[PDB]
């Protein structure tokens, strides 16, 4: 599925050594589907795979 | 989880409070008095009649 029309938002994070973020994306598909997600920068961890 | 503040004295004026709790749905908690009963400390001296 080609993925396009994004908006992340954040909701509300805290930095500690547990995971302690949240964040929420709006977005326009293509057709349902999975696909990974993933932060190439190291300024923080994604929980999620 | 525990949460501080003052309250205004006064016998029947509820107390409405909404804790916060970071990831956490927050929750609100009603406190209300009903009495104030001050006490001395008092020994007898004598009777008469």
């Amino acid at each position: 599925p080609t993925v396009s029309d994004l908006e992340c938002k954040i909701t509300e994070c805290t930095y500690a050594f547990d995971f302690g973020g949240i964040a929420t994306v709006a977005y326009k598909s293509s057709k349902a589907g999975n696909c990974p997600i993933h932060s190439p920068s190291g300024v923080a961890v994604i929980k999620e795979n | 989880y525990e949460h501080t503040a003052v309250m205004p004295n006064k016998v029947g004026i509820p107390y409405k409070a909404l804790v916060e709790r970071p990831g956490y749905a927050p929750v609100h908690l009603q406190i209300q008095l009903v009495n104030t009963r001050i006490i001395p400390s008092t020994n007898l001296e004598y009777i008469t009649c």
